[PDB]
RNA sequence: ACGAUCAGAUACCGUCGUAGUCCUAACUAUAAACGAUGUCAACCAAGGAUUGGAUGAAAACCUUGUUCAGAACUUAAAGAGAAAUCUUGAGUUUAUGGACUUCAGGGGGAGUAUGGUCACAAGGCUGAAACUUAAAGGAAU
RNA sequence: AUUGGAGGGCAAGUCUGGUGCCAGCAGCCGCGGUAAUUCCAGCUCCAAUAGUGUAUAUUAAAGUUGCUGUGAUUAAAACGCUCGUAGUUGAAUUAAUUACUUUGAAUAAAAUAAGGUGUUUAAAGCAAAACAUUAUGUUAAUGAAUAUUCAAGCAUGGGACAAUGC
RNA sequence: UUGAAAAAAU
């Protein structure tokens, strides 16, 4: 195939992962039950390595958590784009 | 200008004189062809460089544009009755991957030899040096006769 | 002073794709200016955009979505003649399979495979990857 | 920026979204021409050039918005 | 043999098959073997042997640096930098660290998708110090057009046409290499049109085997 | 700034913070 | 749905973080926690929002559950400060994962031949500004970190940030006693109906 | 001009002292005249403090919030660069085009020769060539 | 079958005699003061080949003349600073010319690219021949449309970006 | 308080 991979897409900013980017990270949040108890089914959020380091990576998860659904109330209205 | 008859340059030297990587795959050749020296490669080389740079050129048009349909055809019509290009492949691209190996194969003195009539490849030059072979009705003293597929089964004594 | 208004606005726009900001405010728009994004949202570079009226010649809120890698405007238009294109396409865009070019013809602004479909030439006024 | 200083100054008066002479003020430089008693003043000396090279952008305009006559010319 | 890695650990039970597995999470190879495991056959390049040296009380402490370029012609390169007192030490302290910088190689067409791969994909620079590289893709039958030297490095990573465009001192070959090598490293970061598309859902191997390595 | 906001819908205490040519739709301080 | 119902924080949880003043925060307010805090103290200190507190909490405690769940040991809690060392070491005890007590020593993530070399896949700090040699190495290792934030820290290389007084002895056990439970809670080993044995002494310096 | 020190001292060191140092009038027009950083415009991370207004609270001066303009400062895992370093740019540049003006082309010869012009003068401005030579130089170890 | 070369640039000798910072070699770095891989020699082999070095000049290299395309804190290089005419550049907006752009018209050949054509191939030339096994016919045979060609000039389709006053 | 100088090529 022409392709060596298809690489991984920031869930922040929506670019490419780079192979040397050892900065980028893979959070998983596990879906929960009616119990409050975990399931083995997740969902995977990427974020970028430059991201991280500016103070951004807490505050831009949190508008995607939120908008999933994981959060409630932690973002607000006015800062959700 | 001075003078009416044109005339012309068959081969270029390289830019860089000094490489042994070159040296090599230059005699590597030159022993599987025995040519006279090295003007022989530069001649192939120059002609194939330029049937890729028509190639080259038009491939940045569209193909309804009436120059690419007409001299596309006539490249393509060319290099099918000399044999460099095999003909199902039949496009514009196919011309830029030929190969020097592609020109030099259809020699007359490679010719000769696949075919039988030259034990060795230098002593395909003698015999074609000598007049010894002919070509369907005319008799042929160069060994650089470029043959067409038409001439392809017309090589004898 | 603001010379070109075009100038100023995608400049603004490359600088926020860089540091990924989800949208980008420019204060002076113009009807070239909101021709030009319609080519690059016709790409789907761009989400959309909105044009809100302060009867000053008003803003525009642009939305970005991590795929503009940069758009520039060019200094004086050149006219550029339909066998000039190819020269313009191998200077200022990345791939022959990529980018865009952006021309201010008789027939609106358009882009490079529009304007050669069109079969028209024009003054040139930028582009964007 | 300023016309001639490098001054930014940006306050502007700000007419509401709701739609329901000064040539003669520059003749300032009446009054530095003062300067024929503090003759060693060489600061307002160069602030009567500035006010003077304002005054002969605005003839220059207002002869071409066709305001003021062509004959005229601003003089001591 | 016998890894002091996770990812290590996977690739000696033959558990991560393919180099690219490594690539698309990032994970970082941190031990040579593992390259030789997945990438055999390796062809093998030498680029230059410069001497470098340190003045001292008693005399001069001479060193000899090595650049080696190491990469099979499929789309992985390479290189790797090593200063050593001998030549033996420092090839084979340059064979590790090229090993461990290894870097996947994008390829695309010129203009038509006939295969197979043959040229850049984009317009690409690599920026080393006052050395810069520019790769430009070129039509099928142009070579390699470039100096000497990143030639050699072009031809490993399995590049036949590209056109290239040299600004700065080039006369020092640390930096050509260099700035070579940095215009292909981010040849996979430049988001084209064609990989707009997020792609499947995928698990990482280190997450996938994370139980089995844990005994 | 870094943490960015939504610039379209400005909430009601920002534009009253921010300068009178400086918010969305320049409105006077004055009546 | 991905936030049911059993997860607001009961009246018991709120009573004791108000009581351990964990919403008392510092004077100087870095800008990427005011989303977090909600109002101004009295003497010009912030107050975070205990609701907040808790959903980032939960959040963390969620992630680290699904990483704990199979592979215990991935999971490392570094802290540096004197008074986060018992509460460190609690939670190690009640759900396996490693913990480094005291001081960090650099290129414990990074070089391979050392001897105490580990390799994680979640790394849980008790301060970012104690222990920012942790979160700088995760930078190298494409590992995601989780801390403790407090209102004047840098959100530097932190991805899970929960809002907390992590400078009084109280709020220090106290949050990390609520990690710890509700980390269980999620696994299913401590039902949610129920009262936790372990008080919250234990974690206490 | 003397007295010291010194091999010598026409110098630093000490003492005395003309022009000069001050003002007025007319010239001169150069400085390491420096931020060695042209003018104008757009965008641009985090933070504390300060000079002058405006605006709320707090009973002109002080304490606090917003905002405008000015001289500055601190951090960066980011951007640039050869590096020192720069960040209110020296960033947004081989992914090269916002507008305009001036200046530079290896080191010497040389801001020299000649021509022109300005000044009472010293001098300023415009300003080469023959010839000579593989380096001269910048930042850092 | 010669020319030039055998330290590096740059393919080719850790071969043997003299000279001893001398003769000399050397485009640049440099080699030679008694054990020269470079000098003058002998043998060996490297490159090109009926060609091969030198000297001067043009082009590329040279992103070391910058439109595409340079540099100006410290390497060469921001006028001491402000005003200023010519020049260059100029915010948003409207449901008679010029400029711009598209088609042509017209436009010496040779030359360039190019179509055909086996001068034994090639440079060439625009000749000829598949063939009628040829007088007959293909044949009234081919002649490249040969494309262009910049700056102006003529006409025409279009009015977005620009310019000139009412 | 006094302290000047060190031939050319390796």
């Amino acid at each position: 195939k022409i392709e060596l991979y298809i690489p991984r897409h920031c869930s922040v900013t929506h670019t490419l992962i780079a192979a040397d980017d050892h900065a980028a990270v893979q959070i998983l949040v596990p879906h929960v039950n009616e119990n409050g108890v975990i399931l083995p089914e997740s969902t995977v959020y990427t974020v970028k390595g430059s991201v991280r380091k500016d103070g951004i990576s807490d505050h831009s998860l949190n508008r995607q958590f939120q908008k999933d659904g994981f959060l409630k109330t932690v973002v607000p209205k006015n800062m959700m784009i | 200008g001075r003078c009416l008859r044109n005339h012309s340059i068959t081969y270029k030297t390289p830019k860089v004189p000094y490489e042994r990587e070159r040296f090599d795959a230059e005699l590597k050749l030159v022993g599987q062809f025995g040519l006279k020296n090295k003007k022989e490669i530069q001649r192939v080389h120059y002609m194939l460089g330029h049937m890729r740079t028509i190639a080259k050129v038009m491939l940045m048009k569209d193909a309804k544009d009436p120059k690419r349909l007409l001299e596309g055809a006539a490249l393509l019509r060319r290099l099918h009755n000399l044999g460099i290009l095999p003909r199902d492949q039949n496009k514009l691209e196919f011309v830029l991957a030929l190969k020097e190996e592609n020109l030099l194969e259809r020699r007359l003195q490679t010719l000769v030899y696949r075919k039988g009539f030259a034990k060795s490849i230098h002593h395909a030059r003698v015999l074609i040096r000598g007049k010894m072979i002919k070509v369907g009705k005319q008799v042929v003293d160069v060994p650089s006769f470029l043959v067409r597929v038409e001439s392809e089964p017309l090589i004898q004594l | 002073v603001r010379v070109n208004v075009l100038a100023d606005a995608l400049k603004s726009i490359t600088n926020a794709e860089k540091q990924g900001k989800r949208q980008v405010m420019i204060r002076p728009a113009s009807k070239v200016i909101c021709e030009f994004l319609n080519v690059m949202m016709k790409h789907q570079y761009i989400t959309d955009y909105t044009v809100v009226d302060t009867h000053r010649s008003g803003k525009i809120v642009v939305n970005l979505n991590g795929r503009l890698n940069k758009c520039a405007v060019i200094s004086p238009r050149f006219n550029v003649t339909l066998s000039e294109f190819d020269k313009w396409e191998a200077n200022l865009l990345p791939s022959r399979h990529f980018g865009a070019l952006v021309l201010t013809t008789s027939y609106g602004i358009l882009d490079n495979t529009e304007a050669r479909a069109k079969h028209t030439g024009g003054r040139i006024l930028g582009f964007f990857y | 920026g300023r016309m001639y200083n490098p001054g930014r100054g940006i306050s502007r008066r700000c007419i509401p979204y709701r739609r329901s002479e000064d040539l003669y003020f520059l003749m300032r430089a009446v009054s530095v021409r003062h300067l024929e008693k503090n003759k060693k003043d060489k600061d307002a000396k160069y602030h009567l050039i500035l006010i003077e090279s304002k005054i002969h952008r605005l003839t220059r305009y207002y002869k071409s918005a066709k305001v003021l006559e062509a004959s005229f010319k601003y003089d001591a | 043999w016998t890894p002091v890695t996770k990812l290590g650990r996977l690739v000696k039970d033959g558990k991560v098959k393919s180099i690219d597995q490594i690539f698309e999470f990032g994970i970082k190879i941190k031990e040579y073997q593992i390259v030789d495991h997945l990438l055999p056959g390796l062809k093998e390049e030498v680029m230059t042997m410069q001497s470098v040296q340190k003045q001292t009380s008693a005399g001069q402490r001479t060193r000899l640096k090595a650049y080696v370029a190491i990469g099979d012609h499929n789309g992985h390169a390479g290189l790797g930098v090593k200063c050593a007192k001998e030549v033996a030490e420092a090839i084979k302290g340059a064979m590790i660290q090229a090993k461990l910088a290894m870097v996947p190689v994008r390829r695309g067409y010129w203009g038509a998708t006939i295969g197979e791969v043959h040229t850049v994909p984009c317009k690409l620079t690599g920026a080393c110090g006052s050395v810069r590289v520019r790769l430009v893709p070129a039509p099928r039958g142009t070579g390699i057009v470039a100096a000497p030297t990143p030639k050699k490095f072009l031809i490993l990573a399995g590049i036949e046409d590209v056109f290239t465009q040299t600004t700065g001192h080039t006369k020092t070959l640390g930096n050509f290499v260099k700035a070579t090598y940095d215009a292909v490293r981010q040849s996979y970061g430049f988001q084209t049109k064609d990989l707009w598309k997020v792609g499947g859902v995928k698990q990482s191997p280190m997450d996938k085997y994370a139980k089995i390595l844990a005994e | 700034p870094l943490i960015e906001v939504d610039l379209l819908n400005p909430t009601a205490a920002s534009e009253a913070k921010a300068h009178k040519m400086k918010r969305l739709v320049p409105t006077p301080n004055s009546y | 749905t991905n936030f049911p119902d059993i997860l607001k924080p009961s009246a018991e949880d709120i009573k004791m973080m108000v009581a351990c003043r964990v919403h008392i925060g510092a004077t100087n307010l870095n800008f990427a926690m005011e989303e977090y805090v909600y109002e101004r103290g009295n003497n010009n200190e912030c107050i975070f929002n205990l609701m907040k507190t808790w959903e980032k909490l939960s959040l963390a405690a969620r992630v680290i559950a699904g990483i704990s769940n199979e592979t215990p040991s991935d999971v490392v809690a570094v802290a540096g400060r004197e008074m986060a060392h018992r509460a460190s070491l609690k939670f190690m005890k009640y759900t396996g994962c490693t913990a480094v007590a005291g001081r960090f020593t650099p290129g414990s993530f990074t070089n391979q031949i050392q001897k105490k070399f580990m390799e994680p896949r979640l790394i849980i700090v008790s301060d970012p500004s104690v222990d920012h040699q942790a979160l700088r190495e995760s930078g190298y290792i494409n590992v995601p970190t989780i801390a403790f934030c407090n209102s004047d820290n840098s959100l530097k290389n932190v991805d899970i940030a929960i809002p907390c007084n992590n400078r009084s002895r109280l709020s220090i056990g106290l949050m990390w006693w609520m990690l710890t439970r509700e980390i269980l809670r999620y696994q299913g080993k401590l039902a949610r109906d129920e009262k936790w044995d372990v008080m919250v002494d234990l974690f206490l310096h």
